[PDB]
RNA sequence: AAAUGGAUGGCGCUGGAGCGUCGGGCCCAUACCCGGCCGUCGCCGGCCUACGCCGCGACGAGUAGGAGGGCCGCUGCGGUGAGCCUUGAAGCCUAGGGCGCGGGCCCGGGUGGAGCCGCCGCAGGUGCAGAUCUUGGUGGUAGUAGCAAAUAUUCAAACG
RNA sequence: AGGCGGCCGCCCCCUCGCCCGUCACGCACCGCACGUUCGUGGGGAACCUGGCGCUAAACCAUUCGUAGACGACCUGCUUC
């Protein structure tokens, strides 16, 4: 009941428009990996656009003025609520179908991520256009824990390299069974109706 | 056994920009994503299911919390596969976002 | 078993609201009475959208169907027998309603009438112990 | 007399009413609503610790520039008071409940106030020399203060 | 924080940081807590704790608290502080604590 | 190059969500077409309250202003209802039922305790949201400001 | 931001739990809707029963002044 969406490749307002109108009808959507959130432009350009935003702020009160975010879940997560009517009802009760995360935590290492094409880098900018990292992007504005967050990363890949030899290994095992128990199996049905 | 109705979603009444049209509602139906593939659930039967506090009469078995809201698919709407619908009485606002049951009962093929 | 009145057809209303007066809902000195607003930059009068609707003839009711009760049977008031026997023709299409000023002595006379002439009655049984 | 929300068990039941009683009808209506749903006597002890300063009346409803007291905690509430004079006469009339209550044979241990309603009284007028020779009115709140008493078990 | 481990006796004088009043209560402060160094199963859960810590924990800080007894002060009561510690290693941080 | 932080509407967009030329679809106005209902006008139809009863067609916005209808409403008078009422009049209240597009009205229930209303005409000191409107009453402010010009009170007892 | 899954040794037992064929039965409700599901769903007040364990802390009052406009905050009480 829940879409997993993968970070790294998509494109910013790209994968964020898609999934504002995917929480509007109803399906929890939870963004891993928002580190890896390419922003087509150059990146001294990104940087320049996101030091305009934080020069923005109420002048006889920054406290109770606009809160600048500088995570970079929480960048998307604000993209995501610019599109959502989130002053309405309907948009405050969308809000918390949205779960933005930084890095791939327990709840989530375990489930099968999917890949939406039409917000990819590879399909939306050309090869000789320049992007940016949402993530060095963050780090090089207020953000503090890109260190451990590749240093996660590193981890939950080690493991999921060994999990991926098991299942490699037991791929190989059953095509071997397969070739191996051809009598007393026909399943002509099977090749005829094409599996 | 096994469900018997499509999916679809309720994202909205038929409306422009600065008014809404309550009598007429837009169904998100899944599977469907062309305006090809819309024609098999014109003048399908559709179900708003909703439980309430107060059990009332059900056609089969004991009185039951269950309450529907009838309606049927009108026609077509864009070319994103979307579909209208018109029920006896127009949806209450909490609905959107929710599901409201396709079934199969007008056959046509 | 309720008095079976003649034909009648499915009254359907244009609008089953009541028109409320601009502004009545601010002031308790304002009535819910209906009155025509006669501003030079009212909402109301120039009917910009999303404000009070104003009462036109276009509202008005079905011909055949006006006055009508939803039991079928249009009203009419009555006092005593002597007003009562008057609608012995019109028993299918028209039926008695006996005025509030009337005593429960000369109620149930009346009450006792009507059920013998086979006149529908819109308040029977009223101020019984 | 007329009496609001009347009980429903009159035999086991006491009323109390006083009227044209000169109070403030703010902090009479304050410290009945504290002390309504209590029994007599721990009703009279909290009365009788409030006109010594033991445990303040919450001012909830009336508590515009009402300072905040220490003890004030006990209600969940800040704003807290010490009205000796409605506690007192709230002291005389619950004496007049009890004896009610003695007259109908009722248990005085066992009784709560269950319904206890304060509402304004015709008010008095006296006259103010402001400046520039002017006179504004000088008006006293008096209230009628009405209870039900009933046992509990 | 993943993990705090407690000693097995804390004087009075450090308890009576967790009451407000130390007069009406009844000084009941880490009773159960200290049979589990007592207890050989209590000893087994608090090392295999201390196992889990070698291997989870990165930053190591231990609690201490004052002695207001050899004070001229009538507080009595002794403040908690957490000191970071920075050894070199992780593993040799706890061994130097414990 | 301009002074509060900030405006392709915002988010954002770079194999386009930009510019220029275009194609096929799609989205909706009180606009158009079809149909129901209400009113006006024109043409009328019938020897069924003729001031009534039908039929067809075309049109309905509107300040200032001009007309027509009201079985909308208030007071009093002349007729009329063999009118209603201490087995309950007027008045007041009501998450009750219902009518008229509307002004308003009918009924049910609860108070109330002595008059009232329909129809046909007549005459008005006849309809209120305002006028720094008149009189009377009541709220927020608010248990707030304020009980501070001229040195100062304390102890014990009695009547209560 | 961890708790379900795998392996091995037994436990009350088990070779119609799978695919094809075969004789015979069952709410065959007489054309109809809200049917089938993670529901031993979440939350709150109690009722009858078994086993294992628990016997407090805040606020008020009082005191302190490293703090106080009032609140608030820093402190003490033991019969040695
Ligand atoms: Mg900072
Ligand atoms: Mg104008
Ligand atoms: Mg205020
Ligand atoms: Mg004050
Ligand atoms: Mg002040
Ligand atoms: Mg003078
Ligand atoms: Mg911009
Ligand atoms: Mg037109
Ligand atoms: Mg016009
Ligand atoms: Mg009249
Ligand atoms: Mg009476
Ligand atoms: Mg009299
Ligand atoms: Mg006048
Ligand atoms: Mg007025
Ligand atoms: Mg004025
Ligand atoms: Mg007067
Ligand atoms: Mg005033
Ligand atoms: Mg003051
Ligand atoms: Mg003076
Ligand atoms: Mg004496």
């Amino acid at each position: 009941q829940v879409l997993v969406l993968d970070g790294r490749g998509h494109l910013l307002g790209r994968l964020a428009a898609i999934v504002a109108k995917q929480v509007l009808l109803g399906r929890k959507v939870v963004v891993v990996r928002c580190e890896g959130i390419n922003i087509s432009g150059n990146f001294y350009r990104n940087k320049l656009k996101y030091l305009a935003f934080l020069r923005k702020r109420m002048n006889t009160n920054p406290s109770r003025g606009p809160y600048h975010f500088r995570a970079p879940s929480r960048i998307f997560w604000r993209t995501v609520r610019g599109m959502l009517p989130h002053k309405t009802k309907r948009g405050q009760a969308a809000l918390e179908r949205l779960k933005v995360l930084d890095g791939i935590p327990p709840p989530y290492d375990k489930k099968k991520r999917m890949v939406v094409p039409a917000a990819l880098k590879v399909v939306r900018l050309k090869p000789t256009r320049k992007f940016a990292y949402l993530g060095r992007l963050a780090h090089e504005v207020g953000w503090k824990y890109q260190a451990v967050t590749a240093t996660l990363e590193e981890k939950r890949k080690e493991k999921a390299k060994m999990h991926y030899r098991k299942k490699k290994q037991i791929l190989r095992l059953r095509k071997q069974a397969e070739k191996n128990v051809e009598k007393k199996i026909c399943k002509f049905t099977e090749v005829l109706k094409t599996n | 056994s096994g469900r018997l109705w499509c999916k679809a979603i309720f994202a909205g009444y038929k409306r422009g920009l600065r008014n809404q049209r309550e009598h007429t509602a837009l169904l998100k139906i899944e599977g469907v994503y062309a305006r090809d593939e819309t024609e098999f659930y014109l003048g399908k039967r559709c179900a708003y299911v909703y439980k309430a506090k107060n059990n009332t009469v059900t056609p089969g078995g004991k009185p039951n919390k269950t309450r529907v809201i009838w309606g049927k698919v009108t026609r077509a709407h864009g070319n994103s596969g979307m579909v209208r619908a018109k029920f006896r009485s127009n949806l209450p606002a909490k609905a959107i976002g929710h599901r409201i049951r396709v079934m199969l009962y007008p056959s046509r093929i | 078993a309720a008095l079976r009145p003649l034909v009648k057809p499915k009254i359907v209303k244009k609008r089953t609201k009541k028109f409320i007066r601009h502004q009545s809902d601010r002031y308790v000195k304002i009535k819910r009475n209906w009155r025509k607003p006669r501003g030079i930059d009212n909402r109301v009068r120039r009917r910009f959208k999303g404000q009070i609707l104003m009462p036109n003839i276009g509202y008005g009711s079905n011909k055949k169907t006006k006055h009508m009760l939803p039991s079928g049977f249009r009203k009419f008031l009555v006092h005593n027998v002597k007003e009562l026997e008057v609608l012995l023709m019109c028993n299918k299409s028209y039926c008695a309603e006996i005025a509030h000023n009337v005593s429960s002595k000369n109620r149930k006379a009346i009450v006792e009438r009507a059920a013998q002439l086979a006149i529908r009655v819109t308040n029977p049984n009223a101020r019984l112990r | 007399v007329r009496y609001s929300l009347d009980p429903e068990n009159p035999t086991k039941s006491c009323k109390s009413r006083g009227s044209n009683l000169r109070v403030h009808f703010k902090n009479t209506r304050e410290t009945a609503q504290a002390i309504k749903g209590m029994h007599i006597r721990k009703a009279t002890k909290y009365l009788k610790d409030v006109t010594l300063k033991k445990q303040c009346v919450p001012f909830r409803r009336y508590n515009g520039g009402v300072g905040r007291c220490a003890q004030a905690k006990q209600w969940g509430w800040t704003q807290g008071r010490w009205p000796k004079k409605s506690a007192e006469f709230l002291l005389h009339m619950l004496k007049n409940a009890e004896s009610n209550a003695e007259l109908k044979g009722l248990d005085v241990d066992s009784l709560v106030i269950e319904h206890i309603q304060v509402n304004k009284a015709p008010k008095m007028r006296r006259r103010t020399y402001r400046a520039h020779g002017r006179i504004n009115p000088y008006m006293s709140s008096p209230c009628h203060i009405e209870m039900i008493l009933t046992e509990k078990e | 924080t993943f993990k705090t481990v407690f000693a097995e006796h804390i004087s009075d004088e450090c308890k009576r940081r967790f009451y407000k009043n130390w007069h009406k209560s009844k000084k009941k402060a880490f009773t159960k807590y200290c049979k589990k160094w007592q207890d050989d199963t209590g000893k087994k859960q608090l090392e295999k704790d201390f196992n889990s810590m070698k291997k989870y924990c990165q930053v190591i800080r231990i609690i201490a608290h004052t002695q207001m007894r050899l004070l001229p002060l009538r507080q009595k009561k002794a403040h908690l502080m957490e000191i970071q510690v920075n050894g070199g290693t992780v593993a040799e941080k706890l061994d130097w604590a414990r």
